[PDB]
């Protein structure tokens, strides 16, 4: 997932409004949360 | 008017991504909750319509910070004037010119291909559900190709869009927009600028 | 024959030096693990264990009385969870995968804890992270301060 | 000091006559309340005579040099980050600090601090088996020193931070030699590993090299002949799972990253880079050969670089060797000249730069020897400074 | 946090693009953490203080904390005559003005956070571009197996920068050492000794007087040169992890190439967001000779 | 002739023999022409006191840009006296750029002279922030701003707050530029040896202008005795540091070209040995 | 009208139209919990005469202030430095010992001066000969004895 | 559905959601945090320069035998330094030829 | 309750549809707030 | 950002301010080249233009301005390309390789039309592969073998030859309207004049170097009359190696 270069905009999607970004008006940053990294190692063993 | 509003904020910042597959009219309220999210999604059908003054009130729903953007004011000075006062209706083809959404898609019963691509895909880590809907939207939603500039339903032609520059644009009065459009009435049909 | 090992990023000869020792030896009040924990990209578990030992080694060093409490502290829901399971299950021991329940819930079902999280206000931030926030009836305080006798 | 609860403890001053002969004027401000001094402030609380002797006391020693018992012993000797017996640094470590520390020390262990140690057992503890929940912990300093006491951080302006973001968009900048690695940058992968040395990955391009630049007679030949699988890989079934490990690790090692130029990563999964060689054929169309440097190849001719130096430059016009490291910069390897190489050219080509710039159309390109701008990429000067 | 985690990655990507160098994962997620520590006594400063609302004049007050924790609410007996659901919409208004002021607080710590952290940052981006071997190409180059080549793009506008000198051994310890000796001059000069016994030079001996501060006392002891880290000439984590295992060493390189390519991917989207904006791209792709001819 | 040298034959002599001091100079060259604030105060300060066309003042501009002009001292002085007058008389489109210490009341000490400088008037002139100052490699720069404001903040009268004395024409030489091997030509102004400052100033026509400002007595006291000095040569480093920085490249020339031209001919002379052999 | 324009585009004041200001992300989040923050607050506090204002002008009753302020000392990068050096950088710099460090010092100072200038003459010299190269350094002979 | 012995994965994640509050949830008012490459800078320098740039702060002939960093690898080497390379490449195949 | 906001739920993808044919697809204050609570309880879903 | 911009227009990484008509103009600008994107898209035929290995961002250096060379690219070549696809996509031409089409075409009246434009299209593209911006120098094996039959007694006299024979059969060209192959016939090597639609590989012969002496290709910069100023700058910024490889493979 990672080597193919798609996917990686919907980390950087909060850039498509530029005055929205700098405002910071909202805290969903992330994709799966407040922020990109918010939770690396425990949030996505939840699968089976 | 407090649970309206709720509910656009909540739909604007919904953390996870959230898609509204925009078919059909919208009205102020309907526009807010479908422009503002983190994905929008046009199909042909699209339809937004603010219609604020000829019921009488104001024209809710945020759609008025689009249209103020100073994006919009340089593409399209006036449109936003022209939008607040005649109450037209902006399009799929409209919105994708201002760049409000960057999704159309033209697949009928998206909904369904969609269900069924989420759950063929099986993991959960940040990276892997960021390639499968990078994916999606790049297969069915971003314009990649089988798409014309003609065959996409706009009302903005840029006819009309020098019209709205010229009739709407840096006229900061009602008073004074209605003796421009007064005066562009007794062009006649052999005029150039008509 | 023992040359290489997982997770060589975080080695124990840079875990011998506990981070920002002094810091936090000064006042234990201010630093609850989760700012410790901040420093390493690691599991909860593993970051949990770290903790433990790096305040293990700094009160070894110290020539001081380590706080045999502190992995208590730490893994105070799982102290509870294997106390009431060996109340319910008649076993003694830490449970394990094998010998818990099985129940499947719906994906949202976390959504009514997730609003009070989320909405919950604080007037400081040792109220926000107290240690004892797990225990809020008699019978969590018995499952909790039942190991020692003193308390 | 320099905080709000730095101040210092109280002073004696003398009496009305003594203040009035000594201040020349006062004025009084609003009334604010009493604040104690801190702990080191506090004079008492801080001294430090029985350290101050100790330091004393063994300073004559340090007036000698400094002697390794093991005769020979030069390297040093590392000391790790964050361990406990390195670091000097003592924020709120004051007398009343180090005393409770040290009676923690010795209740603990009354053995360390003997000369002759005894036998040490554990015993039992007057608080129960649980006296460590009273007995624990390293000497608390008072929350207040810990919370408001402190130095005030100087004001960062907004200069400076926009210097730093000035400073990460430029190294936000990409560098050319990462979306494609070339195949000689590609040799510099060695393992300590013991199967790897055996077998030469790069044996044919480091030839290559030796036998294109280094002279005959010194130089590195090597024969895959005699390399375990014969410089080659082997087939796929016939390779006992090291030409698939070898082949896999190569890969990762050389495969590239970054943007190319079509803006996209090397292995990005709808568009593709260098199709069927065509960067390749390319290259081979293109090649490598500048203007000034063929210019300057034909008029030297076949006589001698080094006479053609000392020709070049007077007596004390020009400095050879810095002129000599200029031209092999420039010409064995593609470099762009230095403004003093560019003006040895200028001077002593001229006729070829007003050949080549005779008959130029005025808004075609030039090939000029200027040094206004402060720098030699020719980059800048959009290739035609060379 | 998210701002925080994106210039780190882009200072490890840049620093393994440029110079070939491993920054451990450890001193990685160092800086974050001492970020969010930071943040975290920020908060601990803020809890202790106070921020005040107002609604419908005077009529209501609330007084919270800056984190917007509700503390006291004082409401005129007038307001009881109306209904609940306009004292309720009353309070929250109030409240929304308590917390537009605790915002408004945090908001300036924030970006004093922010500056610290960028003051922090600085000696290894000072490093890894302040050394004699490092170059950037213009992202609009096209670049081949060899090299790359330079279109014009207007050439004679386009200037390339450098940001070392090249006089012999320039560098931050030295500025410090000469500001060092002319604040040392200034002390011993004539007017100095007035100047010290002055306000002004109490002040400062104050607070640039690390030297002066008591044992035991928080804070440096001495003023220091700043950290000389420069990346083509240190070995940071490449060289232990290659001769400890291979494996390790590879996982790390492609940890550090994906973060630079994601970093590049996200320069590149704002750079297309910027000229969507500006009106100079179109909505959809228009030009595939860009794309596919390669 | 060789000892007579103009700055552009020190160039392309250095361009020859040293290639780092020369490429160093030629950058910050550069970087000064691309630099707009110095510009628009080079021609705001040379406009009221030339009184000439607009084009005439910009290619002057040039001239000093690139080391062919140097302005005379009657014209410095005359161009001091005329910028004071401008500046006292309408401060708006002064105080956007131009910033004088504004001293602040409050403040109080036990000297006459500081209360004098503590009554509210003008004390120091302020010199250009090093975003847009004169040109600072980037590896330094963040810390020389950092010691820059640590200094102003602080009152220390030493660093880059000072201004290093500048190098103009005596009145009677009529050339326009530096030479290496004439030094009578450029005169410094110094506090016990006065080129006439005050005795021009005096004559102005604007003198009742300039001493009815309520803020300039402090200055124009000269308790020191070098208080008019001081602010000239800050005003002047600020307006043309170009011309300092010359002064400066000059004298580095001129005390290290010798052994330079040493070390290359024993180098020419060692391999035209080796080549003989 | 166009004070009824004006007066529209004046702030909204409750006591115009009787509506309290609308703020929609306070409003998503503690709506639908402004009960239960009050009650764990303790109620809201009836003080008679808040709002009003006596003829004099003076604000009888007068309102709370608040006291909140940026905070100017707190520097964490400051408050947690290198080991043994005060330096506030994050850096995990792996430093020497203090008088290997000066031991090494030396000796390379003694070796690089008697490899490049072994006739004392003070001038480098890039061909060193194979005594002054290989030859063992008799300051560390000295030091032993 | 979520299976009951795996939800303590999202336990994390819950407890940072709930310490979001106050100052961790902000912002810098002003940076997105993206930074774009505007301009191209080069530190390059010739050999000449490169040989004495760092005679003062670091040791003399920093770059000695450097194939990377310097445009001549042996340029700034001493005679032992170059007669051990040599005599080794030399030396190897030394009854070849 | 009222039968206006409609969720189907595959094992990763969640759709919400507004049913409110009668009144144009017209909110009131009550179906507003529910629409509200179901998407912020499907976004804020484990496996959404 | 590379598929959305249109060709033309660039990508500047400064940022500077630009007035609202003029900004209104630039998108305007940028929705009419996508419409006409858009158009040329549908009507794509089977031959298109040839890549430029070199950039073209500015005039080829040496040897042609910026908007002399954009004309003679977009302008020529393009009518041809268009006027090949027109006449191919309906005969039984249609789905083969140029080099076929041109073999086929090639000696037929009736077909001629077709065949010109092939002619046209191949000539163009070796113009375009045998231009390097700043020229090479030529390489020591091909200026050896020309010394056998051009040279004559004497140190590299055989390139000085060549660059006179050349011209002397460009000018020998009259029509202002051709081109000039510098090719190897299988024996050895020659200069052959070939006016308006024709090709060597119609004539069978393995071409070397291309030179184009149409009227158009030196009417902006070198006038009327400077066609030996031109073609010394051809020489000047020419490509010997690509010449060198071909002959070397037509050796074996």
């Amino acid at each position: 997932f990672v080597d193919l270069e798609t996917g990686t905009s919907l980390y950087f999607r909060d850039t498509r409004d530029s005055a929205e970004a700098i405002a910071h008006a909202a805290d969903s940053k992330g994709i799966k949360g407040m922020d990109n990294a918010i939770d690396l190692y425990n949030e996505y063993r939840i699968v089976p | 008017l407090r649970q309206h509003a709720s509910l656009i904020w909540r739909v604007y910042t919904a953390p996870r991504p959230l898609m509204t597959l925009t078919n059909g009219k919208c009205r102020g309220t309907g526009c807010g909750l479908s422009l503002f999210a983190k994905y929008c999604a046009l199909k042909d059908s699209s339809e937004f319509i603010f219609d604020g003054p000829n019921v009488g009130i104001t024209p809710y729903g945020g759609m008025t910070r689009l249209l103020a953007r100073p994006e919009t004011s340089l593409k399209y000075p006036g449109l936003a004037e022209f939008v607040v006062l005649t109450g037209a209706s902006l399009f799929a083809g409209d919105a994708l010119r201002l760049g409000w959404t960057d999704l159309f898609t033209t697949i009928p019963d998206m909904t369904y291909h969609i269900k069924e691509w989420f759950d063929t895909t099986e993991h959960m880590h940040n990276d892997a559900v960021a390639w499968q809907l990078g994916h999606l939207l790049e297969t069915c939603f971003k314009m990649k190709e089988s798409h014309s500039s003609a065959m996409e339903r706009a009302a903005i032609t840029p006819t009309r869009a020098r019209w709205v520059e010229d009739a709407f644009a840096d006229q900061p009065s009602v008073n004074d927009i209605m003796r421009t459009l007064t005066e562009i009435e007794q062009l006649p049909f052999q005029s150039t600028h008509n | 024959r023992l040359r290489y090992e997982i997770n060589e990023d975080y080695k124990v000869r840079d875990e011998l030096g506990p981070e920002l020792f002094a810091l936090w030896s000064k006042a234990p009040e201010r630093w609850p693990p989760e700012r410790l924990s901040k420093m390493y990209g690691l599991d909860f578990t593993l970051v949990r264990k770290i903790l433990v030992w790096h305040h293990f080694k700094a009160c070894y060093d110290a020539c001081v009385e380590p706080d045999w409490s502190l992995p208590k502290r730490l893994f105070a829901l799982e102290w509870i969870r294997d106390v009431r399971a060996r109340k319910h299950g008649l076993f003694y021991g830490k449970m394990r995968f094998a010998e818990q329940k099985i129940t499947f819930y719906s994906d949202r079902f976390l959504f009514r804890d997730l609003v009070n999280r989320r909405e919950a206000s604080y007037a400081n931030v040792w109220e926000m992270d107290d240690p004892y926030r797990f225990l809020q009836t008699e019978q969590d305080y018995e499952d909790y301060w039942g190991d020692n006798y003193d308390v | 000091g320099g905080s709000v609860l730095d101040r210092s403890v109280a002073v004696p001053i003398g009496d009305s006559t003594q203040v009035r002969e000594l201040f020349v004027e006062t004025k009084v401000l609003g009334v604010e309340p009493l604040q104690s001094p801190p702990s080191w402030r506090t004079p008492f609380r801080n001294d430090f005579a029985e350290e101050r002797l100790k330091e004393l006391q063994r300073a004559p020693f340090k007036r000698e040099k400094y002697v390794s018992l093991i005769q020979g012993k030069y390297t040093p000797k590392v000391k790790k980050f964050g361990y406990t017996q390195h670091t000097t640094v003592d924020d709120f470590e004051t007398k009343e600090y180090k005393d409770r520390l040290l009676s923690k020390q010795f209740f603990q262990n009354p053995q360390a601090f003997e000369v002759v140690p005894d036998r040490n057992e554990r015993s039992v503890q007057f608080g129960g088996k649980w006296e460590y929940q009273r007995t624990h912990g390293l000497p608390t300093v008072d929350r207040n020193e810990l919370e408001n006491g402190w130095s005030e951080v100087e004001p960062i302006s907004d200069g400076e931070m926009k210097v730093i973001e000035q400073a990460l968009r430029d190294i936000s900048g990409p560098r050319p030699g990462n979306f494609v690695k070339p195949p000689s940058k590609t040799k510099s992968l060695q393992l300590s590993e013991s199967w790897w040395e055996p077998l030469g990955y790069g044996w044919e391009q480091h030839n290559e090299e030796q036998k294109a630049l280094c002279d005959v007679t010194e130089q590195r030949l090597i024969d895959g002949s005699n390399l375990p699988f014969g410089g080659k890989l082997p087939p796929f079934g016939t390779s006992y799972g090291m030409g698939e490990r070898m082949r896999a690790i190569i890969e990762d090692y050389s495969k590239g990253f970054g943007l190319g130029p079509h803006g996209h990563s090397p292995t990005h999964d709808t568009i593709h880079y260098n199709t069927l060689n065509a960067e390749g054929e390319r290259v081979r169309d293109l090649g490598y050969t500048d203007a000034l440097g063929r210019l300057f190849s034909e008029k030297l001719g076949d006589r001698d670089v080094h006479q053609w130096a000392v020709e070049s430059c007077a007596d004390g016009e020009a400095d050879v060797r810095q002129l000599l490291l200029s031209l092999h910069e420039w010409r064995e390897r593609g470099r762009p000249p230095s403004l003093l190489l560019a003006n040895v050219l200028s001077k002593y080509l001229e006729e070829e730069i007003a050949a080549f710039n005779k008959g130029i159309p005025e808004n075609a390109p030039k090939l000029q020897l200027e040094t206004s701008d402060g720098t030699l990429a020719h980059s800048g000067s959009g290739g035609s400074r060379s | 946090m998210e701002v925080y985690r994106r210039i780190t990655e882009r200072v490890r990507g840049a620093l393994w693009a440029h110079h070939g160098r491993l920054m451990s994962e450890r001193q990685f997620h160092r800086i974050l953490a001492f970020v969010y520590n930071n943040k975290y006594e920020y908060q601990i400063r803020f809890d202790r203080m106070e921020v005040v609302g107002r609604e419908w004049g005077g009529r209501v007050e609330v007084v919270t904390t800056p984190a917007g924790f509700l503390k006291r609410v004082r409401v005129n007996p007038c307001v009881e005559d109306l209904t609940l659901y306009q004292q309720q919409q009353l309070i929250l208004s109030a409240y929304a003005n308590a917390c537009a002021d605790g915002r408004k607080l945090m908001e300036q710590a924030e970006m004093n956070i922010y500056k610290q952290f960028l003051k922090d940052l600085k000696p290894i981006v000072m490093g890894i571009r302040d050394n004699p071997e490092f170059y950037t190409v213009s992202e609009n180059s096209i670049e081949t197996i060899g090299g790359v080549l330079q279109t014009g793009d207007s050439n004679n506008l386009c200037h390339t920068h450098r940001t070392i000198p090249a006089a012999k051994a320039r560098q931050p310890a030295d500025e410090v050492r000469a500001r060092q000796e002319w604040e040392q001059k200034w002390i011993n000069s004539p007017r100095g000794q007035s100047w010290a016994l002055t306000l002004r030079g109490k002040t400062y001996f104050a607070l640039h007087g690390p030297q002066y501060r008591p044992r035991g006392a928080p804070g440096a002891k001495k003023e220091t040169l700043p950290l000389d880290i420069p990346a083509p000439y240190t070995a940071m984590d490449e060289k232990r992890l290659l001769k400890k295992n291979w494996m390790a060493y590879l996982d790390n390189k492609h940890v550090a190439e994906v973060m630079w390519t994601r970093v590049k991917i996200a320069d590149r989207e704002k750079r297309q967001r910027l000229l969507q904006e500006t009106g100079r791209a179109w909505h959809r792709p228009i030009n595939e000779e860009a794309i596919n001819r390669w | 002739q060789n000892e007579d040298k103009m700055v552009v034959h020190v160039l392309e002599e250095l361009s020859l023999r040293n290639d780092g001091l020369v490429m160093d100079i030629q950058y910050a060259i550069r970087e000064n022409k691309k630099n707009r604030r110095l510009r628009w105060e080079f021609v705001t300060t040379l406009l009221p006191v030339f009184g000439g066309n607009e084009a005439k003042v910009e290619q002057l501009y040039s001239d000093y840009c690139d080391g062919k002009y140097v302005p005379n001292i009657t014209v410095a002085v005359e161009a001091f006296i005329a910028f004071l007058h401008n500046a006292t008389q309408h401060p708006e489109t002064y105080s956007a750029s131009d910033y004088f210490d504004i001293d602040d009341g409050k403040s109080s000490t036990a000297s006459g002279t500081g209360d004098q400088p503590s009554a509210g008037q003008y004390t120091t002139l302020k010199l250009l922030d090093p975003l847009e100052g004169p040109f600072v490699f980037d590896n330094v720069k963040v810390e020389y701003i950092q010691t820059v404001e640590r200094f102003r903040r602080h009152g220390i009268r030493a660093g880059p707050v000072m201004a290093p004395a500048t190098g103009f024409i005596a009145a009677n030489c009529k050339s326009l530029n530096y030479f290496t091997r004439r030094q009578e030509e450029v005169v410094y102004v110094t506090n016990d040896s006065d080129q006439g400052l005050r005795r021009s100033l005096e004559n102005s026509a604007y003198h009742k202008t300039i001493a009815a400002n309520p803020a300039l007595q402090y200055l124009l006291k000269a308790r020191r005795g070098a208080a008019l000095v001081e602010t000239f040569n800050r005003f002047f480093y600020r307006t043309m540091p170009m011309l300092n920085f010359y002064q400066n490249v000059l004298k580095h020339y001129s005390e290290t070209i010798q052994p330079l031209r040493q070390a290359a001919k024993s180098s020419t002379r060692g391999l035209a040995r080796a080549l003989e052999s | 009208d166009d004070s009824d324009i004006l007066r529209l585009r004046a702030p909204l004041t409750y006591d115009m139209d009787s509506t309290a200001a609308l703020h929609v992300p306070t409003h998503c989040g503690k709506a639908s919990r402004l009960a239960g923050m009050l009650q764990d607050a303790g109620g809201v506090q009836v003080l008679d005469g808040l709002g009003e204002v006596d003829d004099k002008g003076e604000p009888k009753v007068p309102p709370l202030q608040s006291n909140a302020s940026v905070p100017t000392n707190v520097s964490f990068y400051e408050m947690a430095r290198h080991p043994w050096e005060d330096r506030a950088s994050s850096w995990r710099r792996d430093g020497f010992t203090e008088g290997s460090l000066e031991y090494f010092e030396s000796q390379y100072r003694s070796a690089e001066r008697a490899v490049y200038d072994e006739e004392g003459r003070g001038v480098r010299n890039y061909w060193p000969s194979r005594d002054a190269v290989e030859g063992i350094a008799q300051e560390e002979e000295n030091d032993a004895q | 559905k979520v299976p009951h012995s795996l939800i303590y994965n999202i336990y994390p994640y819950l407890e940072e959601i709930r310490r979001r509050k106050g100052m961790m949830a902000m912002h810098p008012p002003g940076k997105d945090g993206l930074l774009m490459p505007d301009r191209v800078v080069d530190n390059r320098l010739p050999d000449h320069l490169k040989r004495g740039y760092y005679d003062d702060v670091y040791w003399k002939d920093f770059f000695a035998g450097s194939d990377e960093h310097l445009n001549e690898p042996r340029m700034g080497l001493r005679g032992d330094e170059m007669r051990r390379r040599l005599e080794e490449a030399q030396t190897s195949p030394a009854p070849t030829t | 309750a009222n039968r206006t906001i409609t969720g189907n739920d595959g094992r990763f993808s969640k759709t919400i549809m507004i049913n409110e044919p009668q009144c144009n697809q017209a909110l009131s204050a009550k179906t507003a707030s529910e629409l509200s609570k179901e998407i912020d309880k499907a976004t804020n879903a484990v496996y959404s | 950002y590379h598929a959305y911009v249109p060709k033309g227009a660039s990508v500047q990484m400064g940022e500077t301010f630009m007035p609202s008509n003029i900004a209104t103009a630039v998108f305007r600008e940028t929705e009419a080249a996508a419409a006409r994107a858009d158009k040329t898209k549908e009507e794509t035929g089977f031959f298109s233009q040839p890549r430029l290995n070199y950039p073209v961002s500015s005039g080829i250096p040496a040897l042609f301005s910026k908007d002399q060379f954009d004309m003679q690219y977009s302008l020529f070549h393009r009518d041809v390309v268009e006027t090949l696809n027109r006449h191919t996509l309906g005969t039984p031409l249609e789905g083969h390789n140029l080099e076929t089409v041109i073999r086929k075409t090639s000696f037929d009246a009736t077909q001629a039309v077709a065949h010109t434009a092939a002619s046209e299209h191949f000539n163009y593209c070796f113009f375009y592969k045998s231009l390097r911006p700043w020229g090479t120098a030529p390489p020591p094996r091909l200026r050896e073998a020309l010394q056998l039959q051009y040279g004559t007694n004497g140190s590299a006299d055989a390139m000085d030859e060549v660059r006179r024979i050349v011209w002397v059969t460009a000018a020998s060209h009259q029509e202002r309207c051709g081109w000039v192959y510098l090719v190897w016939s299988g024996v050895h090597f020659d200069v052959v004049e070939f006016p308006h639609g024709s090709c060597p590989i119609a004539s069978d012969l393995i071409p070397l170097l291309a030179l184009n002496v149409h009227e158009s290709a030196y009417i902006l910069d070198y006038g009327t009359s400077g066609l030996k100023q031109y073609v010394e700058n051809y020489f000047k910024a020419c490509n010997w190696p690509l010449a060198e490889r071909y002959y070397l493979m037509a050796i074996g």
